[PDB]
């Protein structure tokens, strides 16, 4: 029975851990989000055309 | 001491399944805020589109950049009907540009009976003579296109670099 | 084995070369 | 190939949407009246989706996007603790379990560990084995016993479950699964078999009320 | 869906304007309707390879076009019935034309269309109810043993737009419709599904509950569990007619499948003419095995596609009713027969030859063969599971080990039932030669047999003991004539003769010995290894001087005790129930150990 | 019938070995039968073995020699090869394409087979019951052949394997505790012997029961390949048509698959094992299976597949691929031929599956199968006993190996040795046994009931 | 030491299969001389 | 990166086995990825093996069943397969095509690896020169671990050689008197093998640290020759980009050659042995030599790719080409496995090739090396004995002869036989070594010098 609770919390912890990191990793990428946005878009919206290497003439 | 085996055994295996369920969690939460960012640039995307001045340019160079993939005498461009008007002016502009680069006379039709689903952001995508060799340019076969490959620098560029690797071989 | 089957598919080469 | 156990990804989600809107008709087929608060509870994550029209569709889209309960195993385990409840008082049908019982036996088979293998899933087992026999048996001294007891056997399961285990309904199960394999052309051992059984039940009258 | 014969080059047909076609796809060729398959394709020409003969085929002939590759078909009727390897139904063939001859380009539905099948919806689906694939929506009575559950076929899922009400209706009609993003698919009784492919599950679990068969011998040292593989040898002198018989008979299965891969057709007619004449008690009544039996026949003259595919239409049999829970065990007759047609099929094929001239793949195609089978928790809501047991055996030219056939066949199989033909000569059956044959899923069923009986499993291991001392102590007896031999030596080999007479020999012509239940197998060694244990003692703890106790006083003492331990083996449980059985065991104990106690 | 007027050809692509290659051919089928004309008016028969496009591949049946590309004119008959077949051809022989050498008419048919035939449906395949005997002690007492088994001599070169067939062919009948025919075929056979196999059978008066077909060792090595077919297909049309028990006789299987591996070779495929067909296992059993009892029908057919063994090695494909698709073996031995033991039938070596069927009360006697196995183990005693005479001497044996030497010196002089114009039936073989039983006192013979013994060991 | 070194040939399948045959009944002529010299040397003993 | 969108063909021009063969494809790369959907939406992968003007073929990795040749739709990646790593694989199970099959998220990426990987250039691999310790006196003794060396275990069908391997997974450390990230390719097994490890590992309490990639008997056999180089690729990253210690198993090896060999006849290649391609051994060289350390980085890669012997025959080309590639081998039979011997490793036919480095002053002790190949002495001597005394009897035997058996029967229960948990320090086996080296004279321990025996034999 001891055992049996302390694996209860221990998956308690383990859940209280995990809301943490996941917390923590939202709050991380939102700073960062909008600057990707930008370099993303714009290698999109750059089309850059282009003929394969290796046509000839 | 069976006993005490099985249930020291559980204590480790449970607690494993649960670190192991936890780790599968966090990740399934990292994947969803990658998701929600590329959402969020398919939406951006599609503003972009809107914007006729900025849109068209857009299909100037999606419609030359696809003829140049095929390099084939005659082509089919295939848009969604409403930004057809546009699609017709970058044909229009690319083929004096085709036959520069290329050296090659190319017969390009648009057609008018197939058309893209209309909920496509934008674009185009061209089909050779016999439709049996296309090239599809639209914008969310570009996102995807380049985001899987961009990838490994948005990962870094959200959640940090990995303070462990230290080599780039 | 290998010597004949390699044989046998020069041949089909030739003869659809001839066609 | 995400082969998520033995499921591709379409095949993983399918069978999740068939699992909640199954586990959404076994509680109306359980509790049309819903009257078991307790139990419908347990089930409100999955029976939120219920009284919707998704078309199958809609549904699989809220599994694919993370909005429904999608776990595969945690969905097994608790659709079959719902069926395996609904066996218990489907077997029985000809009489009334008690409300307070269907939720005490709800709850214990939710305690267990492996309800697939348990005394409960094999009790219900030969009740079944029992039950079936009888749907298309012809008149006969062996089938005339075989109905007297199972009727009984179904009267005292309505009252006792089968989680709270009672030495009366498992010699009872013995007698009836041992008569069921009795030889046909056997008139003897069969008819003493029965009345050993008529003669042993505690009570003075054992088919007086159970069966028409 | 037509397209032309181009050229015949021998079985080979070279089909064109076909170029809407896909590897292994089915055809029909010309006017008889050859079965056969596509292999290489080129441009709008197709190389078609006919199973039958082509001899008559003309250019200009049709092809026509099946969508579905090679596939089983699958619904109500497979029960009691015989099949082809390629699921062609030869006692409807036989029938419906009056010949003796399969007709060439013989074309009979696998499930007959004019039965009348009863029909009960599950009664728990509504029109506007969400089903997916695997789900049960009704059950055809067929028989007295077996009801056949029709489940949505897999790869399929939606809206239930109709349901057919109860009632008898045909494999042609419709009994339910589903709709699936404004597609409406309309389901009959039958189902297909490629024979290549593998029926999917829900998830594939360990076999843990053993398979029950009637034989002491190959269940008490040597168990087999339900979903686990075994091989069994296949020569003509082994007698493994009493393991088809006692696995099909009595086995606590469902389903028995029983599938030829290419024998000699006296050999197909024996097992045709056997296993109609079996029965077995089930409620009391005394049914035919073939109300819960399907049969697939291949003799050696069959097209070589068909013995080939035979192995797998068999588990594609034995899976589509896996998905009902059922428990199936599937008998493979010779799968070196089935070896022989795969090699013959890569040499027309002039595909590289490895091992002993048997194709490269050999060795995968076993293992996968293999890998379907086991216990696994079927796909639909009902939650339900079953299991698919393979007991394939195996029969090398030379009966040699070193085929690649049964080389590869033994390193994939967990447990070998080695049978021998000098056992049977001596008249002893079944047929077990014990020293080669082994279990690997001992560890597995032991949580079962924990348990359920507690004493098995240290009895087993002494029984391996006792009997594998035998032979090591063969040498010893040859030089020596038991004189210059221990006490308690001589105790080990008259108590593993005794084993060997009275419990691992079984007479199955008698009606007291035609299937021996757990308890009375475990209650029989038991008591024989307990007697064991008492009579090591009785020596050991007298040996040191003065008066020791020997074998010749143990066996001239207590004759009675071991004359009533060689009688156990004819309690029949069909008159001595489980109780008096039992009651008559304990008994035995206390009276051998009081018997033993005396000598103290 | 066709009714169609037809097509004759002279338009010719080439001509390679024993294939001409024909064009402009209108919807031709593949195993179509076509006449050449040659330009000296000689006239071959062949059989078509490729149609790709309007280009027929055809093989001819007599040497290619003599064929141009300017003149020989093809004639198509628009049909394949099917046999005329009737009950009046039993007692006619006929060569490898059916046509005869008897100086009798062309066969009168009563229907047109087929001679690639089908499958038997094995639903309505009946387990082999009653003996048919053959007259040869060696395999009538010892290993003898079920109403519908398939049973092969095995035998090396220069063993007398025809001899013994011939006196099969003889002797052969049912047990008789009229319906009874044999279909003889030798594949690949040399002049000397043909003619033995034909006068020997016609002086006997045993033609009357016999349809014999004879494929020369010059022959066309096609018709060699259709000869078996040819020789199956009458015995189908008897067995199962007419009501009667065919025993059916395939000479020198060997010849016949050497045959087989040239028609693989002007199909330009790639040899199998040993330079084999890989699909010679099929094309056996195509052959073998072709036999047995079926449901609803009095008639029945069983065959003796006679091969030679290349350098006496069963492990070669012939008889290795033969033997694992049949029912035991006769295995004709060498020693015994050396020893001027006529048959040389070597009995420990053999097996007969079906003989516990074969044999029995109601089908021969009730002793049958107790003496075969008595005989067998002292047989196989004597044989151990006198390799230890050769050992430790006369002296150093006991009474009971001196009987076990007496019995093995009459049991081959008696039993084994026959000669190949005394017919034993199957009474005789058994009280023949006897009497060599007899030799031991009852407490030896291990292997017979008592109750058998006190019936028919005295007297 | 482990093979005889004959060059794989069909010719030395027929000579190992005859070599082997030659070693197998000398065995077995063997083993009887063995036996019947036990049986008289435990004849002799018991004299 | 790549910016030009992708082609997609409607041009198959047929199909040949396993290849299916497009035309009109623009500029065709050599060895770059296909992706091709199915007329029913079946979407499959494939690998182009060839190119030719406007030809490519593409070999398909789940197979070419259902394949069409109108319909299909095919689009080229325009790379090769580089595959997504990322550090936090560990943990994970994947598939054999390097999917998550442990219902988690997709590989986020650090990087793209090329599959192929490269060669490692010989001046800067440096030198293995640290010791594994794995328990096993039958290794850690004998036959010593070194940190990045190849040791295949050599292994038979029904043998616990994946017990083994199990077991070194747990108990494998240093010998400095550690955790090593374990990468498992589980390649042509079944369920109950894949399960068996995965629960160990997790009963290891490690699962932290262990990447597996499955691949099981019922999935397609062409991927099974991808799946090592999966295993190996993330290998690399993890040891030679961020510098931790990987070990990596790959089983049973043999389901590697037999899918290549089943290409390399689809392939029409030029076979060697056994039908394995004639380049088989530069295939397994480009799987095996991803192992090893590099100069001036912290990491390493340890091999272990066990295998099963074919017929226990020790010159199978699997075993023999494996052996000349890899740093010898462990070895275990059944002559070891059949008298309940764990765990079954038979050192005589063994050997470490970095062993030589790995013992002796500064690593071990400084008499490892002379008690190892004292022990070997003396253990093939006792077989040699065994193989006398089966023909000579005990009779003929000398007291110099005894003394071997005496070794040999003590060696084998006290040095080899341990059990699945007992660890033992390389220490202690030689400590144990010289017990049973104690049981012969001074004068008969030849291989070892007076300088050892003087300090170490009178204990």
């Amino acid at each position: 029975q001891a055992a049996m609770g302390s694996q209860g919390n221990l998956s308690a912890e383990v859940e209280q851990a995990t809301r943490r990191q996941v917390q923590g990793m939202q709050s991380s990428q939102q700073r960062n989000r909008e600057r990707v946005l930008t370099q993303l878009l714009g290698m999109v919206c750059d089309v850059r055309p282009q003929v394969h290497p290796n046509y000839r003439i | 001491e069976k006993k005490e085996k099985q249930i020291e055994q559980q204590k480790k295996i449970q607690m494993s399944n649960l670190m192991n369920q936890a780790r599968l969690k966090v990740l399934r939460a990292r994947d969803d805020l990658i998701t929600d960012l590329l959402n969020e640039a398919k939406q951006r995307l599609s503003k972009v589109v809107k914007d006729t001045t900025r849109y068209q340019v857009l299909l100037d160079g999606l419609v030359l950049q696809g003829l140049y993939q095929l390099l084939e005498p005659r082509m089919i461009v295939r848009c969604r009907k409403q930004d057809f008007p546009l699609v017709k002016a970058a044909v229009q502009k690319a083929i004096p540009m085709y036959k520069i680069a290329t050296k090659k006379d190319v017969d390009v039709q648009i057609d008018l009976e197939a058309y893209l689903p209309e909920d496509i952001a934008g674009g185009v995508e061209i089909y050779n003579g016999d439709r049996k060799i296309k090239v599809s340019n639209t914008l969310e076969s570009r996102l995807d296109l380049i985001a899987q490959q961009m990838m490994p620098e948005v990962r870094g560029a959200l959640f940090g670099a990995n303070a462990n690797r230290k080599f780039l071989d | 084995f290998y010597r004949l089957k390699k044989i046998q598919e020069k041949k089909k080469i030739i003869k659809e070369k001839s066609e | 190939g995400i082969k998520m156990g033995g499921l591709t990804s379409e095949q993983y989600h399918s069978q999740v949407v068939g699992k909640i809107g199954y586990i959404a008709r076994c509680m109306q087929t359980i509790d049309p009246e819903n009257n078991l608060k307790k139990i419908r509870e347990d089930y409100q994550d999955v029976l939120i989706w219920a009284e919707k029209n998704y078309r199958f569709e809609e549904i699989l889209e809220a599994s694919k996007s993370g909005k429904c309960p999608n776990d595969l195993d945690a969905l097994s385990r608790r659709s079959l603790i719902l069926q395996e409840l609904l066996r218990l008082v489907s077997s029985i049908s000809p009489f009334k379990m008690k409300l307070d019982l269907i939720e005490s036996q709800y709850e214990k088979m939710k305690q267990h560990v492996n309800l697939w293998k348990s005394d409960y899933h094999v009790k219900l087992n030969q009740l079944n084995q029992l039950t079936d026999y009888l749907k298309n048996a012809a008149p006969t001294p062996k089938n005339n016993f075989l109905r007297a007891m199972t009727s009984v056997l179904q009267m005292q399961i309505a009252q006792y479950g089968i989680t709270e285990d009672n030495e009366g309904i498992n010699q009872l199960f013995k007698l009836g699964l041992h008569l069921l394999a009795m030889a046909n052309e056997k008139i003897d051992e069969q008819y003493h078999l029965f009345k050993g059984y008529v003669k042993d039940q505690p009570e003075e009258s054992p088919f007086e009320g159970i069966l028409p | 869906t037509f397209g032309y014969v181009h050229g015949v080059s021998g079985p080979v047909v070279t089909a064109c304007d076909m170029a809407g076609a896909a590897m292994y796809e089915l055809v029909r060729v010309g006017h008889s309707e050859l079965v056969g398959e596509i292999i290489r394709l080129e441009g709008d020409m197709a190389t078609i390879q006919v199973y039958e003969e082509t001899s008559g085929v003309s250019v200009g002939d049709p092809v026509l076009r099946t969508g579905k590759p090679l596939s089983v078909e699958l619904g109500p009727g497979i029960m009691g019935a015989i099949f082809d390897g390629i699921q062609r139904p030869l006692s409807d063939i036989s029938s419906q034309t009056q010949s003796i001859y399969i007709p060439r380009g013989v074309n009979v539905s696998a499930l007959s269309r004019d039965i009348k099948w009863e029909f009960i919806p599950s009664k728990n689906l509504r029109v506007g109810s969400h089903i997916t694939g695997g789900d049960i929506y009704g059950i055809v009575n067929e028989n007295s043993l077996i009801k056949h559950k029709i489940m949505l076929p897999p790869r399929s899922r939606g809206s239930v737009t109709y349901i057919a009400p109860p009632g008898n209706y045909d494999a042609s009609d419709v009994v339910l419709e589903l709709e699936f993003e404004g597609v409406k698919e309309k389901l009959s009784m039958v189902q297909v599904w490629p024979v290549r492919q593998v029926r999917p599950v829900t998830e594939k679990l360990p076999a843990n509950h053993p398979l029950l068969t009637g034989q002491r011998v190959l269940d008490a040292l040597f168990p087999c569990v339900q979903g686990g593989t075994t091989a069994i040898p296949g020569a003509f002198g082994c007698g493994k007619t009493v393991i088809s018989q006692s696995l099909s008979k009595y086995s606590n299965s469902d389903v028995i499948i029983y599938v030829g891969c290419g024998e000699r057709g006296n050999e197909m007619s024996e097992v045709l003419r056997d296993f109609p004449e079996l029965t077995m008690e089930v409620d009391g009544k005394v049914e035919s095995i073939m109300k819960r039996t399907a049969l697939v026949a291949n003799t050696s003259n069959m097209p070589v596609a068909a013995r080939e595919a035979s192995i797998y239409t068999g588990i594609t049999l034995s899976e589509y009713f896996r998905d009902m829970g059922y428990h199936v065990s599937m008998m493979a007759d010779s799968t070196s027969r089935w070896a022989e047609a795969l090699r013959e099929i890569s040499g027309r094929l002039a595909e590289m030859p490895a091992d002993s001239g048997y194709p490269a793949y050999l060795g995968a195609r076993l293992a996968s063969f293999y890998e379907r089978a086991g216990r696994v928790k079927c796909l639909g809501n009902p939650e339900r599971e079953g299991s698919v047991s393979i007991v394939g055996a195996v029969s090398p030219p030379g009966g040699d080990f070193s085929d690649p056939v049964t080389s590869a066949t033994l390193g994939i199989v967990q447990v070998f039932w080695g049978l021998d033909k000098k056992l049977a000569q001596r008249k002893h059956f079944p047929s077990v030669n014990w020293l080669i044959s082994y279990s690997k899923y001992m560890r597995a069923l032991d949580e079962y047999y924990d348990k359920h009986f507690t004493e098995f499993v240290p009895l087993r291991t002494k029984a391996k003991e006792i009997l594998q001392e035998e032979e090591d102590l063969a040498e010893i007896v040859q030089l020596v004539g038991k004189a210059s031999l221990a006490e308690t030596d001589k105790i080990t080999l008259e108590v593993a003769k005794l084993i060997k007479d009275d419990f691992l020999q079984q007479n199955g012509y008698t009606p007291y010995d035609r299937f021996c239940p757990f308890y009375k197998t475990v209650g029989m060694l038991s008591n024989m290894i307990s007697f064991y244990d008492m009579a090591r003692r009785a020596v050991e703890t007298t040996a040191q001087s003065d008066n020791k106790i020997t074998w010749s006083i143990i066996r001239e003492h207590m004759g009675e005790i071991l004359y009533k331990l060689s009688s156990m083996k004819f309690k029949d449980p069909v008159k001595d129930g489980e109780a008096k059985i039992k009651a008559d065991y304990a008994q035995l104990l206390e009276d051998m150990q009081n018997a033993f106690r005396s000598l103290e | 019938y066709l009714s169609q007027p037809r097509l004759t050809y002279k338009t010719v692509s080439g001509v390679n070995g024993p294939l001409v290659i024909l064009d402009h051919v209108k919807f031709p089928r593949y195993a179509e039968i076509v006449h050449l004309t040659l330009p000296d008016g000689t006239k071959r028969s062949g059989q078509v073995l490729e149609v790709s496009g309007s280009k027929a591949v055809v093989q001819v049946f007599e040497g290619t020699s003599g064929i141009d590309a300017k003149k020989t004119s093809c004639e198509f008959t628009g049909d394949i090869l099917r046999t005329p077949v009737s009950e009046d051809m039993l007692g006619r022989v006929f060569n490898g394409s059916g046509k005869p050498i008897d100086r009798g008419p062309v066969v009168l048919a009563e229907d047109f087979l087929d001679i690639m035939g089908q499958p038997i449906n094995p639903q309505c395949r009946i387990y082999p019951e009653e003996m048919i005997q053959t007259g040869i002690s060696a395999i009538d007492g010892m290993n003898s052949i079920a109403r519908g088994q398939k049973i092969p001599i095995f035998s090396a070169a220069g063993l007398p394997h025809n001899e013994i067939a011939a006196q099969i062919c003889r002797q052969a009948g049912l047990v008789k505790k009229e319906n009874f025919a044999i279909v003889f075929a030798a594949m690949g056979v040399n002049m000397e012997t043909a003619r033995f196999f034909k006068s020997d059978f016609e002086e006997n008066g045993s033609m009357d029961n016999v349809c014999l077909f004879l494929n020369l060792a010059n022959d066309p090595t096609i018709e060699r390949i259709i000869t078996p077919r040819l020789a199956l297909t009458t015995a189908e049309f008897l067995a199962y048509q007419c009501e009667k028990h065919v025993l059916v006789i395939l000479t020198d299987m060997s010849s016949y698959a050497e045959a087989l591996r040239e028609v693989s070779a002007a199909r330009e495929e790639v040899p199998g094992r040993r330079g084999f067909p890989g699909y010679m296992y099929t094309d056996l059993a195509t052959i073998y299976e072709r036999a047995g009892r079926v449901e609803g029908r009095n008639g029945s057919i069983t065959q003796i597949p006679i091969l030679t063994m290349p350098n006496d090695d069963i492990t070669h494909p012939i008889p290795d691929l033969t033997g694992y698709i049949t029912e035991g073996q006769i295995y004709v031995d060498r020693q015994l031929h050396n020893r001027q033991i006529y048959p040389p039938i070597n009995v420990l070596p053999s097996l007969s599956r079906l003989m516990k069927s074969a044999i029995g009360e109601g089908m021969t006697r009730k002793d049958h199968a107790d003496v075969s196995n008595q005989l067998y183990a002292c047989y196989a005693i004597g044989k151990d006993v006198q390799a230890m005479k050769a050992v430790v001497g006369e002296e150093a044996l006991t009474s009971d190996d001196l009987l076990y030497l007496e019995f093995l010196q009459k049991f081959e002089k008696n039993f084994i040795t026959q000669g190949p114009y005394e017919n034993r039936t199957v009474y005789e073989t058994l009280d023949i046994g006897w009497q060599l039983l007899r030799i031991f006192p009852k407490e030896m013979l291990k292997r017979i009931p008592q109750s058998t013994l006190s019936e028919f060991y005295p007297r | 030491k482990d093979r005889i070194e004959i060059f794989p040939s069909r010719m030395a399948q027929t000579i190992m299969k005859a070599r082997l045959k030659g070693a197998q009944t000398g065995r077995n002529l063997l083993k009887k001389k063995s036996d019947a010299l036990t049986l008289r040397f435990r004849q002799i003993l018991k004299k």
